[PDB]
RNA sequence: CCCGGCGAGGGGAGUGAAAAAGAACCUGAAACCGUGUACGUACAAGCAGUGGGAGCACGCUUAGGCGUGUGACUGCGUACC
RNA sequence: UGUAACGGGGCUAAACCAUGCACCGAAGCUGCGGCAGCGACGCUUAUGCGUUGUUGGGUAGGGGAGCGUUCUGUAAGCCUG
């Protein structure tokens, strides 16, 4: 039958990149 | 007022990329580096003026020293003895001569040997 | 069969029959030139190299025509130190053709 | 793991080289049915050099 | 611009540059950076100025024979074409018919005509009077302009 | 004659591969040999390598025998586009390559 | 427009030469700008202006003083614990082709027409060779 | 009317001023991706040019020397803010 | 890490100090030919031209002059199947 093909293109609103906790320099 | 100014750009980015025709990659298909391509073509060409002025002075003292070794004579000796000779012929010209006409710069070497001998 | 000549310091040097483009020369579209100050003659091996000039002989020729040459950009720039200059330049050229060589 | 430039077309077909897919170079024909068939394989009708299997 | 103050995202953190708001000045459907508001564009010229003004205007019409003076010109019935038959073998093409006192016909013999104003005789202006090409003046008027440019 | 196919549901290098090796043969070979690839580009080549020889004998009143490749390109149709869940919070969208195949036979 | 010497035009010579008694230095200079090219009047610089030379018996070629041990050839190979060295007298017994060509190639340009240049360096080191056919001059230096 | 699965997609035919105005439709560049021609492309080292500059095809040609797409080979040179 | 404490080659001078004879060598100077600003000599201005010296690397930043695009008067004219 016929055709309708444009749905979703959504990022979905959601978290984005990391983090980290790997301690750098520090002593003395 | 609202000046919707597609016009003057498309046309101003088209003269860079017209300009850089011929550069390889995308320095002849993106502007963003066709404007840094000729800025350069301009500021090599700038200096190569004057350049190309010291190199092709560089090259016409080159065939004179070479029919001078041919004929039997230093080059401080010749540029001497034609200052003797008083003459204004320029480097250009004498590299001229000596590209075809022998006997005339021949000559010209026996003249250099009978200012100086 | 060929002269060496002075023309506004930038020497010259042809045969017979065959142009020779140099300045804005300031003689009109028909008229003639002598070179009086002309530097060399050469005909095969019938040579002299006057000191400074040929005495006797000179080559005039007549004034062919004008003309607007070549435009060349002219770029000067400094990178990151906020400037830079465009310019513009043709040369007004003219050529002429040796009609009389003179030994 | 992580690339710190834009390559180009040039070396992305200097890779895409090798890519170099053949054809079968040439078939091969029965002799009591006549078609080309693959070499070393049945046909299409069941024929392989005289028999009909199925 | 409708929305709200509340940012889109927090500062620091994910890799973006630092955003303000839904209504954001270089933002897509943001707000104008210097947008204007609703004003006037009256100047102000001199009663000295303005009566300089008028004497200079009414000079190069003088020096250059666009202005024409008859005593009178009216029509005593309320229909225009007669004033365009009138003007038509009076042989005129611009005119700009200043009338002395009031006048309801020739008034009346305006309203489609197009290079024709029946102006009153205080109310000029000096750029409808270099606008219009050719120009009469009557009499009737002469003086009462003249009482005010003094 | 010439005979097109645009929207076809396959990628433009994965339709390449098939149609580098049926330019400049003859349309007796560039059919067995269409058929004895196994991709399916070459399904999506043939039926459109049989439907211009379809529409040069009935449009054109050309011959079979006559007839040679000469020309055969292709161009990139345009992509619908939906998503793909990824995790840790992220979403991605994915580009599905469709193709607009061109067959160019001609006679002499 | 002064003349550019285009290369299908211009020749080539065949010279012979027999350095017996002859130093590296005063000899591999005018072994380089012979096939350099510049003795001719019709040399060019972009464009290969070159001679053939041929220089017999080059286990002969002396260098005075106390170099012909302490003259020291340094080369380094590409594996990290791989550089070596070979000194002169070693070398002039060993290889003696290597002791002039290495010396032109110093004085030569540096380059695709450098290699180009060094492609005529037909030098061998014995009392014959097999370019005679080309009936070469014995040229002196 | 034919190819094809009765299909989506395409070459015909009729209109239509035009249908690369065909319904995903006025005008349709650039980033990007393909075919065709000519030059260039395997001893060649680096902001990839610029100034010289040989070869080759096309374009006028009075055969000269110039128009143009290239670019043997070298002197020089380390992006923008 | 690799020669590696002349830029390399190589040099018993192609090294060192003296004397004499030349040459190359910067956009420095000279010559040709155009461009623009200030003082100036006569314009009885042409608002400068036959005169005539001299000037012209340049950030921040003070001047001086212009180009370019959408709406408005000129604009019922002009331009166009
Ligand atoms: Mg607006
Ligand atoms: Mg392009
Ligand atoms: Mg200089
Ligand atoms: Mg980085
Ligand atoms: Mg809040
Ligand atoms: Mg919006
Ligand atoms: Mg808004
Ligand atoms: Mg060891
Ligand atoms: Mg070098
Ligand atoms: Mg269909
Ligand atoms: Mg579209
Ligand atoms: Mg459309
Ligand atoms: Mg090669
Ligand atoms: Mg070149
Ligand atoms: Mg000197
Ligand atoms: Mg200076
Ligand atoms: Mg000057
Ligand atoms: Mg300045
Ligand atoms: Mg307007």
């Amino acid at each position: 039958a016929a055709a309708a093909a444009a749905a979703a293109a959504a990022a979905a609103a959601a978290a984005a990149a990391a983090a980290a906790a790997a301690a750098a320099a520090a002593a003395a | 007022a609202r000046v919707k100014r597609g016009v003057i750009a498309r046309a101003r980015h088209k003269k860079i990329l017209k300009q850089a025709k011929g550069y390889y990659g995308a320095r002849s298909r993106v502007y963003r580096v066709a404007f840094q391509a000729v800025i350069k073509a301009g500021q090599y060409a700038y200096r190569d003026r004057r350049q190309r002025k010291r190199q092709f002075r560089q090259l016409w003292i080159a065939r004179i020293n070479a029919a001078a070794r041919q004929n039997g004579i230093s080059y401080s000796k010749f540029i001497n003895g034609l200052k003797k000779a008083s003459v204004e012929i320029d480097r250009k010209i004498l590299a001229d001569i000596a590209v075809f006409d022998k006997v005339a710069f021949t000559a010209l070497v026996e003249k250099a040997k009978a200012a100086l001998a | 069969m060929y002269a060496v000549f002075q023309s506004g310091g930038k020497q010259h040097r042809v045969s017979e029959g065959q142009t020779v483009r140099l300045e804005k020369l300031d003689i009109a579209t028909g008229e003639t030139v002598e070179f009086a100050e002309v530097l060399m003659i050469a005909n095969g091996e019938e040579v002299k190299i006057g000191v400074p000039f040929v005495d006797g002989g000179v080559i005039k020729a007549e004034v062919v025509a004008h003309g607007r040459g070549e435009k060349v950009k002219i770029v000067k720039f400094r990178r990151r130190k906020h400037y830079r200059k465009q310019q513009g330049h043709r040369q007004w050229f003219t050529d002429v053709k040796i009609t009389g060589i003179s030994a | 793991a992580v690339q710190q430039n834009k390559p180009t077309r040039s070396k992305r077909g200097m890779r895409r080289s090798h890519d170099a897919l053949t054809a079968v170079t040439s078939l091969s024909v029965d002799k009591t049915s006549g078609e080309k068939h693959l070499r070393h394989h049945i046909t299409a009708d069941g024929y392989y050099r005289g028999r009909k299997v199925i | 611009v409708t929305g709200s103050g509340k940012k889109p995202w927090r500062q620091k953190g994910t890799g973006r540059a630092r955003s303000g708001s839904i209504k954001s000045p270089i933002w897509r459907s943001g707000g104008v950076t210097f947008a204007a508001r609703p004003q006037d564009h009256s100047q102000k010229v001199n009663k000295k100025m303005y009566r300089g003004a008028l004497k200079s205007i009414l000079s190069e019409l003088v020096r250059q024979d666009r202005l024409i003076v008859v005593e009178k010109f009216s029509v005593e019935a309320p229909k225009t074409k007669l004033l365009a038959q009138k003007l038509k073998d009076m042989a005129l093409e611009d005119v700009l018919i200043i009338t002395g006192e009031l006048d309801e016909n020739l008034f009346l013999a305006a309203r489609n005509l197009h290079k024709v104003d029946v102006r009153d005789a205080t109310g000029i202006d000096p750029v409808s009077l270099i606008a219009f090409d050719k120009v009469v003046m009557t009499a009737d008027a002469v003086k009462q302009v003249e009482e005010m440019l003094a | 004659t010439i005979a097109k196919h645009r929207h076809a549901r396959s990628s433009a290098q994965k339709v390449r591969l098939v149609a580098d090796l049926i330019r400049g043969k003859k349309v007796s070979q560039a059919l067995d040999i269409l058929t004895y690839t196994n991709k399916k580009a070459a399904v999506l080549v043939k039926k459109v390598l049989e439907s211009a020889i379809a529409n040069a004998e009935h449009n054109d009143g050309a011959d079979i025998d006559d007839l040679k490749v000469t020309k055969i390109f292709v161009d990139e149709g345009p992509s619908m586009k939906r998503i793909m869940p990824r995790a840790k919070g992220r979403a991605d969208r994915i580009l599905k390559r469709t193709s607009h195949i061109t067959v160019v036979v001609s006679d002499r | 427009k002064t003349f550019t010497a285009k290369p299908e035009t211009v020749k080539r010579d065949w010279y012979v030469v027999d350095a017996t008694g002859k130093t590296l230095g005063r000899l591999a200079t005018e072994l380089a700008r012979r096939l350099r090219g510049k003795h001719k009047a019709e040399y060019t610089p972009h464009v290969d202006t070159g001679d053939y030379i041929i220089v017999l018996n080059a286990d002969k070629v002396a260098v005075t003083g106390n170099k012909r041990t302490d003259k020291v050839y340094y080369h380094h190979t590409g594996h990290i614990g791989g550089i070596k060295q070979a000194t002169f007298e070693e070398m002039i017994a060993r290889r003696p082709e290597r002791v002039i060509e290495i010396a032109v190639k110093g004085m030569l340009p540096k380059g695709p027409l450098g290699r180009a240049m060094f492609r005529k360096l037909k030098v061998y080191a014995g009392n014959e060779h097999n370019h005679a056919a080309q009936q070469p001059q014995v040229l002196d230096i």
